[PDB]
């Protein structure tokens, strides 16, 4: 089949050099013009660039946002497309895709999560949400990076559990606020995997 | 949990030890005395004992005058007793600091309770319950049989408990299977394959599509099922005129 | 200039019912060859974008027959003959006349359709240990609401609120909002919504 499998995501500080590789197996790599479409977390897709086919010249067209910063290449005998991401800034935290068409995006690959944050690996600051008088929840403010997983009654309660998608502060940290809704005295265990800091939270009004 | 538990517990030796006998619970629970108690009934004819020294050594000797499997546990230590309960920090909570209780999933089986419990109590409290209370393992094996469980695979390097799982069924009407674990002296894949065989034999569902993936084998024509044929013919009924 | 393409950005779909996303382009996408240069892409929630339709009406192979394509030079349409549970996501109307295209468009936010719900506004004052910690986070969790078009204010004003929303769940098919007012030491010394699950402003404070 055509499979554009990608590789090369990770965590860097603004101003680094990161490589994005697009392994194309299933089609003649030299006929298509691979392109790289960026999708910042939770917004619409923005097209980064694309290299023309070697037979179409190989001229690489980039965006206005990343001209002079990113450069895109391709190789047939090794059959890989490259997004060379230089001088990254905070905007490059995103899921970069590799489609097989300049004007006709096709396979799209899988989704390489690249993150450019200035933060360091710290566990959660688990802050509970006391009920007004109702629902019971708990914050996970100031953790980095995502993964994160929050259960209630340690994975016993699954009905009513809403693990709000995480949120980025200006400081580069993450904040999940997981909340259950049930009338009552409940526990929330957050496990920040990169640092392995499992904190537990007992909540009352 | 196990590393820190064993680490600290390495100091109590010299005061108390452990033993494992397959005597019926009646006589030993009658003759126990001088800081001696049953750590774990593992069957109607099997009881692990946790008692002090110089009486627990003569408890397997109160089992050599009766001539039973005599094993003075060389891993002897303090558990299910008070000599380990005093440590309400290292042997009670330091072993297990992080824990993620699981939900229903596939029913597990806790013993200190004697019944199936959700795996939500599995933490340093449970290791506190393996050092404070008994194990009542036999009660949980009866509950396994009640919830439809009969083939028992001994995760070890020698059968000591499946041996005792067969005294579960030496007096129980639900005679249960207890696949013989790698023998004392067995430590190779030839003996593991011999176990996988008797596991299939006893009734253990083996995913044979996992044993044969690294082998790179092929399937070759084998004889089909030998149907043992009766003589079933219903003849048109009647006799002419 | 550039082709500006818009769509019914918040189109609801109910399973088993034909639906219709539309696209409207400022310029004419019918190039001289008689072939429209509009493409229809699908990004299923948290997956790689898919190519549903190329050249306005032609359907890409491997794409369910349900997605049908049509349109003139300005107005266009995608007619899903049968919306099931995989037909939900973001439908991007993406031109081809003027490459380059810095954006794929806002995209049609498709949702499994039910009736209107009742936003469960739950003002949760920050735990005081947090004030002991150096920050303040009063959280106005709205829960179980659909559609997701709720303003959420912070008065007594707003401007320090940051947004957290999950995609549509399965058995209730609603949305949930975590509007966090991260905050500082002193200025701790009210939230409401204008979701069409109600009409009047419902203001409850810490």
């Amino acid at each position: 089949e055509v499979q554009l499998v990608q590789s090369g995501g990770g965590l860097v500080q603004p101003g680094r050099s990161l490589r994005l590789s697009c392994t194309a197996s299933g089609f003649t790599f030299g006929d298509y013009a691979m392109s790289w479409v960026r999708q910042a977390p939770g917004k619409g897709l923005e097209w980064v660039g694309f290299i023309r086919s070697k037979a179409y010249g190989g001229t690489t067209e980039y965006a206005a946002s990343v001209k002079g910063r990113f450069t895109i290449s391709r190789d047939d005998s090794k059959s890989i497309a490259y997004l060379q991401m230089n001088s990254l800034k905070t905007e490059d935290t995103a899921v970069y895709y590799c489609t097989r068409g300049g004007t006709l995006f096709d396979y799209w690959g899988q989704g390489t999560l690249v993150t450019v944050s200035s933060a360091s690996t710290k566990g959660p600051s688990v802050f509970p949400l006391a009920p007004s008088s109702a629902a019971l929840g708990c914050l996970v403010k100031d953790y980095f990076p995502e993964p994160v997983t929050v259960s209630w009654n340690s994975g016993a309660l699954t009905s009513g559990v809403h693990t709000f998608p995480a949120v980025l502060q200006s400081s580069g940290l993450y904040s999940l606020s997981s909340v259950v809704t049930v009338p009552s005295t409940y526990i929330c265990n957050v496990n920040h995997k990169p640092s392995n800091t499992k904190v537990d939270k007992k909540v009352e009004p | 949990v196990v590393a820190l538990r064993s680490r600290v517990i390495a100091t109590m030796p010299g005061n108390k030890g452990m033993a494992s006998i397959a005597a019926p619970a009646g006589e030993v629970r009658a003759r126990i005395g001088d800081r001696v108690e049953i750590a774990a009934v593992n069957g109607p004819r099997s009881v692990v004992v946790a008692g002090d020294s110089d009486e627990l050594d003569r408890l397997v000797a109160s089992c050599t005058t009766e001539c039973i499997r005599a094993k003075r546990l060389a891993v002897d230590y303090a558990s299910h007793s008070s000599h380990v309960e005093t440590i309400r920090d290292a042997l009670h909570a330091e072993l297990g600091e992080d824990f993620h209780p699981l939900p229903g999933f596939v029913p597990f089986f806790s013993t200190v309770t004697g019944r199936w419990t959700q795996p939500d109590e599995l933490d340093a409290g449970y290791w506190y319950r393996n050092l404070r209370r008994t194990v009542r393992f036999a009660d949980a094996v009866r509950a396994l049989a009640e919830q439809g469980y009969r083939t028992f695979l001994e995760v070890s390097a020698h059968p000591i408990l499946t041996a005792a799982i067969e005294e579960i069924g030496d007096g129980s009407g639900a005679d249960l299977s207890a696949i013989h674990s790698l023998r004392r002296g067995d430590g190779s894949l030839a003996d593991f394959g011999e176990a996988l065989s008797r596991a299939f034999a006893a009734g253990v569902a083996v995913d044979w599509e996992s044993v044969h993936l690294g082998t790179g084998a092929r399937r070759v024509p084998l004889p089909t099922y030998p149907f043992q044929r009766e003589r079933v013919w219903l003849e048109p009924k009647p006799v002419a005129r | 200039d550039v082709v500006m393409t818009q769509s019914p950005l918040s189109l609801p779909v109910t399973p088993g019912e034909p639906a219709s996303i539309s696209c409207r382009s400022s310029q004419s996408l019918l190039h001289s060859n008689g072939y429209n240069y509009l493409d229809w892409y699908l990004q299923k929630p948290g997956q790689s974008p898919q190519l549903l339709i190329y050249l306005g009406s032609n359907r890409a192979s491997g794409v369910p027959d349900r997605f049908s394509g049509s349109g003139s030079g300005t107005d266009f349409t995608l007619k899903i003959s049968r919306v099931e549970a995989e037909d939900v996501g973001v439908y991007y109307c993406m031109q081809s006349l003027q490459t380059p295209r810095l954006t794929f468009g806002p995209g049609t936010k498709v949702d499994i359709k039910r009736t209107v719900a009742a936003p469960s506004v739950f003002i949760f004052p920050p735990s005081d240990e947090q004030l002991k910690s150096g920050t303040a986070s009063v959280v106005c969790l709205l829960n179980n609401f659909y559609p997701r078009g709720a303003k959420v204010q912070w008065k007594v004003q707003s401007g320090n609120s940051q947004e957290s929303v999950t995609e549509q769940d399965s058995k209730d098919s609603t949305y949930s909002l975590s509007s966090t007012l991260t905050l500082s030491k002193a200025d701790y010394e009210a939230c409401e919504v204008t979701h069409q699950g109600l009409s009047s402003p419902v203001t409850k404070s810490f």
